[PDB]
RNA sequence: GCUAAACCUAGCCCCAAACCCCACCUUACUACCAGACAACCUUAGCCAAACCAUUUACCCAAAUAAAGUAUAGGCGAUA
RNA sequence: GCUACCUAAGAACAGCUAAAAGAGCACACCCGUCUAUGUAGCAAAAUAGUGGGAAGAUUUAUAGGUAGAGGCGACAAACCUA
RNA sequence: CCUCCGCAUAAGCCUGCGUCAGAUACUGACAAUUAACAGCCCAAUAUCUACAAUCAACCAACAAGUCAUUA
RNA sequence: GCCUGUUUACCAAAAACAUCACCUCUAGCAUCACCAGUAUUAGAGGCACCGCCUUCCUUAAAUAGGGAUGGCUCCACGAGGGUUCAGCUG
RNA sequence: UUAAUUUAUUAAUGCAAACAACCUGCAUUAAAAAUUUCGGUUGGGGCG
């Protein structure tokens, strides 16, 4: 027989159903909407069309990026969406000769970061890419709040998000308590990726965390159906009185 | 001389065949699940 | 060899034959030196009543009249245990009509249930 | 960052679709790694007086090492970002 | 060569065939010498001249051509200033 | 020399989530699971207290806390 | 596999320890070590190889009485209960070491050069150029390494500035902070190497088994060969 | 005349449509004590190339057509 | 769960001779020299006699470990469920 | 007339010559192995424990031999 | 072949492998093997215990047997491989 | 194996990278390997 779906529309039709329908619209949204990280182990064409000299038409080009392996451990760092290339080589770089598997590594340092949002220093393991985007963003809050969940790629990443926009729609007093005029000055710096809490909440969250804080959010001990009959019962002799 | 290869000892079947072993590993939960999609009565020794 | 047959205290070496059992639920435990201490209150204590001039028995009369199967609901049990006493008083805290917000300090505990049967 | 390119050049894949990767489209031949690049350097604005670089408010490109591993972290330089320049400029203004 | 493509179901044309040979439309297949370019300081004029021509394919050549490449290298093509414009037919052929 | 090689020592405590080092939002764990998930946070279960006192699952108290314990030190 | 090392204990203990022997097999249970398997069943005297460990709330130099002199199944040389104060401890046996000896195990540099008595310990700084020494430390209170087995002997070759130059047993010159303590004499034992296996068995029982596939490389073991250089190749096997 | 011989539905195939009490991870099917190990990482090769060594189609997210075309390719098998 | 090696903790080894023995003769036990039988056999390696060892580098029960280009091997390319 | 046989434990097996009724130690039904033997243990924390065995007394050694308790 | 042992489970038990003994090579050192060891140690390879010096006879007939760093020395042992006296025997 | 092809991996170095350790990339040399082959004629083989 046939499926009556797709087998890779499982997933949608999963997320179409049971708690994972009662999720968020826009943490929903999110999880949908994919876009291509930014290049980072490939250089991309310039053009959507080239001249190719051969025959010096113009022949569409499209940018296939390569397959990335990001081991566990780049989660708990910040790795400016680098990571293993697992590929192969021609050995002395000519097609005939043997094939070789390659794996590059990326080179890994030990930072220390402070951020001001959270008003804390944390140890990230990190690579010169990230430092770069860090600079080109003007610090880590910034780099974390402008760059998208695919570009940084790190789960890590993703909290240290959640924190901040966190931080930035609560206005929370706890950054810097007694310096009033500090935190404001912070969050006013800060001002412009401020959204809801209410979204900011579920800012990188992988879909069981998700589906975990949402059955925490229903889970509900059962009322007991006393009261729910005691309830009728007045409202019953109530419009009984009236009546 | 040969053929007597079986020596039976329980201990060492459950320990070497058991639902146990069979669960400690994934490749062996794979073969606890290929006897569930066979059918079989028996999952596990 | 027997992968079919039931797994029972019956089969293995000494030491699976002493450990596995038959379903009987625990009395007590054992200390040192294997000695077995049984503990009375984890022994089910059967609570038969007085069946002296009991007029009920095994089987009922075929005069008895057909009735129909009316099982007992929530909504019927409070209607018949609690609605009285709830229009007498609203006509003149729930837990005066019977409710208790919590089943912790009952000996009879609803739910989790702590009771046999 | 190693930078790499296939081999053998993957078919257009269309609009919508994707492209189909076979076995001969993971060989890669390195073009270059960002690391052998030669070093560049970082445009920082300071805010205390510090050796050999500058006193406050003046544009200092600084060798990343330090401008990452001193300057910035011990609050001695900020970065020059629109933001940071337009105010170090009314800083020299109203100075 | 494939007579079923196995993403289209489609026959092949060995492309082998297509960067030697010049087919006119009537069946005719046209080819340069072998070994028209090779040493040409040590060939006599004659053979050089003799090299330097384009001949015509056996029946067999012609039909083991035809099977090799698939129709659309056989259609009618209406180039510009094709100079095998006037070979592309046959005149005054008599079986 | 020490005596106790590490692959002796009791194992080290895996590293804590990254999330619990962040100030301003609370982790999502599998507390609520009542069972572990490889995929979300370990939770930080706080002491139990009731255990070390039933007869037959006692600890003692340390030395120190001992009603004849004393400074001087005795030699039996 | 299953393997946890019996090397578990924490507390230093006079008491012998039952050791587990290996057979030769990693954690990973294959052989990692040929030839080894069997043999008599051991208990192990954890040695204490720093002499010089003052007591529990105590300090300074402490003399120590030899209990007794003792074979020791994991060692080449003797051991000696010894106690000090109100402990014991096992420590390596010096060549006439006697039990009711008594042993000093100082920390002081004197100005002038100690009386060097055969078994005692004392910073290599202290002892006169030219002594034999054993039980040495790489590093000032590592605890003995080097010069261990039974019958060594190394030697205070030089004392420069805080520097002195030990001649290990292997004829190998040795550098080490004076600091660093060691004992006098030579390790007890002495006619270790005299001693004759007589029979096959007799290995078997110290645990030494006749092991083939030494090397697990494809072709066994193999010699290494010069590798002739293109020049002169034209000579490697010239036929008579 | 023995052994046999015969039978027709038990079901199955391909489509379409539709999205489908108690016990038991310890020696499973075992009422009832100190957890913490908790997962992630290019398929390879057969085979074709009449050997083989680069190379040799493989759930793709609209069929058809463009088109076995442009291209790729020990510029060859083939893709 | 055979076998090879190893780990933990067991067990067995009469009698005589000799005297603390990889000692002698020789039971149990282990093996397998030679011959015969058997050769779809009792047996996919057995039987009978003979023979070697038999307090040791011995034999052996139990549980555990090493896994395939790997293991293990007192090297026979031996053994790792005929 | 014959037997390194037998009886028990272990391990293994799992009702596999008990009774009855039908068949030619098979089928079906009914029955049965009763704990003292054996297994299934220990409330912990610390701290303790050099001194073999071999009739363990002499003699004899080397291959140096778990015995874990107490407040 | 030093010896006791080991081996081709199922055609080879041996002179083969191992083995004490000796030689050579490698390694100056800690917390999972080696090793809770430390050059009299550990790992690997070779070699072989040890010790020393540097034509005749047999039969009557005998292609059989025995005798006139290496070279040597066989104490003992062997279901090893040859030869022999005597005896015994279908 | 002094057949051909490699060095992906380890081990050394060197150069860059991160500021000695550790680690990444690129080279060179080895170890260990890996993949693959065995033209034709002459009774066979050697040398031809
Ligand atoms: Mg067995
Ligand atoms: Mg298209
Ligand atoms: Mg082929
Ligand atoms: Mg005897
Ligand atoms: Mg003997
Ligand atoms: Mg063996
Ligand atoms: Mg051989
Ligand atoms: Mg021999
Ligand atoms: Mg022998
Ligand atoms: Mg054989
Ligand atoms: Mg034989
Ligand atoms: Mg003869």
């Amino acid at each position: 027989p046939l499926h009556k779906y797709p087998v890779w529309l499982w997933k949608r039709l999963q997320l179409r159903e049971g708690i994972c329908s009662r999720l968020p619209g826009h943490y929903l949204r999110s999880l949908e909407e994919e876009r291509t990280p930014t290049p980072v182990h490939y250089r991309p064409h310039g053009a959507k069309f080239k001249i190719n000299p051969k025959n010096g038409q113009r022949e569409r080009v499209e940018d296939v990026p390569i397959p990335i392996y990001f081991p566990p451990e780049s989660q708990r760092g910040l790795w400016g969406g680098e990571g293993w290339i697992l590929g192969q080589i021609y050995a002395n770089n000519d097609k005939l000769s043997k094939r070789l598997k390659k794996v590059w590594k990326p080179q890994l340092f030990e930072r220390e970061f402070y951020s001001e949002i959270l008003d804390k220093k944390f140890t990230v393991t990190v690579t010169m890419r990230t430092l770069d985007l860090i600079d080109e963003a003007y610090g880590l809050d910034f780099y974390i709040l402008k760059t998208p969940k695919e570009d940084l790629c790190s789960k890590f990443g993703m909290d240290l998000k959640r924190g901040m926009l966190l931080r930035l729609a609560r206005q929370d007093p706890q950054l810097h308590p007694e310096d009033p005029e500090r935190r404001a000055a912070i969050y006013d710096k800060y001002k412009e990726f401020a959204i809801p809490e209410e979204e900011a909440e579920w800012v990188g969250l992988t879909l069981e965390e998700a589906i975990e804080k949402q059955r925490l959010l229903e889970e509900k001990d059962p009322v007991p159906l006393f009261k729910i009959y005691v309830a009728e019962l007045i409202q019953q002799l109530q419009q009984q009185a009236l009546s | 001389a040969r053929g007597n290869e079986y020596q039976p000892s329980n201990i060492k079947r459950k320990n070497k065949h058991g639902w146990v072993r069979r669960l400690s590993t994934p490749a062996g939960v794979q073969v606890i699940l290929r006897r569930m999609l066979k059918g079989r009565k028996s999952l596990s020794h | 060899a027997d992968r079919m047959s039931k797994w029972t205290s019956k089969r293995g070496p000494r030491s699976f034959r002493g450990r596995k059992g038959r379903g009987a639920k625990g009395i007590g435990f054992l200390t040192s030196g294997w000695r077995f201490v049984q503990i009375k209150e984890m022994v089910p204590e059967f609570v038969v009543p007085d069946l002296t001039g009991f007029k009920l028995k095994p089987y009922v009369s075929y005069l008895a009249p057909e009735s129909e199967e009316t099982p007992l609901t929530a909504a019927q049990l409070f209607s018949e245990a609690v609605a009285p006493a709830i229009e007498k008083d609203f006509k003149d805290n729930l837990e005066k009509y019977g409710f208790e917000p919590t089943q912790e300090g009952k000996l009879f505990q609803l739910y989790p249930r702590n009771f046999l049967r | 960052t190693v930078i790499v390119e296939r081999w053998w050049k993957v078919p257009l894949a269309g609009e919508g679709r994707k492209p189909r990767l076979h076995r001969r489209h993971r060989v890669y031949k390195l073009v270059e790694d960002t690391k052998h690049r030669p070093k560049e350097n970082l445009e920082l604005i300071l805010t205390q007086s510090v050796e050999n670089v500058g006193v406050r408010g003046d544009l200092v490109s600084v060798k990343k090492s330090l401008g990452r591993n001193r300057l910035l972290p011990q609050g001695l330089a900020v970065y020059a970002s629109p933001e940071n320049k337009k105010l170090f400029e009314e800083e020299k203004l109203l100075r | 060569l494939t007579y079923f493509s196995a993403r289209k179901g489609k026959r092949k044309t060995v492309k082998a065939v297509i960067d030697r040979f010049l087919r006119l439309h009537c069946g005719l297949w046209v080819r340069r010498k072998a070994g028209y370019k090779k040493k040409l300081w040590k060939k006599t004029p004659a053979r050089k001249k003799r090299l330097r021509e384009f001949v015509f394919c056996n029946k067999t050549q012609s039909k083991l051509l035809d099977k090799m490449t698939t129709s659309f290298w056989k259609r009618r093509n209406w180039y510009v200033d094709d100079p095998y414009q006037k070979y592309h037919d046959r005149t005054n052929l008599k079986v | 020399y020490e005596w106790g090689v590490r692959s002796t020592r009791k194992s080290e405590p895996p590293p804590l989530d990254r999330v619990y080092e962040i100030p301003g939002l609370e982790p999502i764990t599998f507390a609520g699971k009542m069972h572990f998930v490889p995929w979300l946070a370990r939770p930080i279960f706080p002491p139990w207290d009731r255990g070390y006192k039933d007869p037959r699952f006692y600890r003692s108290p340390p030395l120190h806390e001992h009603p004849l314990y004393k400074d001087q030190a005795c030699y039996i | 596999a299953n393997f946890v090392s019996w090397k578990s204990r924490t507390k230093y203990t006079i008491t012998p320890v039952k050791m587990r022997k290996s057979g030769g097999r990693d954690h990973t249970g294959r052989i990692r070590v040929h030839g080894i398997g069997g043999g008599h069943k051991q208990r192990y005297r954890m040695i204490d190889f720093l002499r010089f460990r003052p007591e529990e709330t105590k300090s300074g130099p402490f003399e120590e009485k030899v209990i007794q002199v003792r074979y020791d199944p994991c060692r080449s040389a003797d051991i000696a209960l010894v106690a000090g104060g109100s402990r014991k401890r096992w420590i390596i046996a010096t060549e006439n070491m006697q039990a009711g000896d008594t042993i000093l195990n100082s920390n002081h540099i004197g100005r002038m050069a100690v009386a060097a008595r055969e078994g005692d310990a004392h910073p290599l700084g202290a002892l006169p150029v030219g002594t034999l020494i054993n039980n040495v430390e790489s590093e000032p209170g590592r605890g003995a390494q080097y010069i261990r087995a039974a019958g060594t002997c190394g030697v205070l070759l030089r004392k420069v500035n805080g520097t002195a130059i030990i001649q290990l047993p292997s004829k190998r010159q040795m550098q080490v902070l004076e600091t660093c303590v060691a004992t006098v004499g030579r390790v007890s034992n002495v006619d270790h190497n005299k001693r004759v296996i007589g029979k096959a068995g007799r290995n078997r029982w110290l645990g030494k088994r006749p092991n083939s596939g030494r090397w697990h490389r494809k072709g066994g073991w193999a010699g290494r060969k010069i590798r002739p250089l293109p020049p002169m190749k034209s000579y490697v096997k010239l036929p008579s």
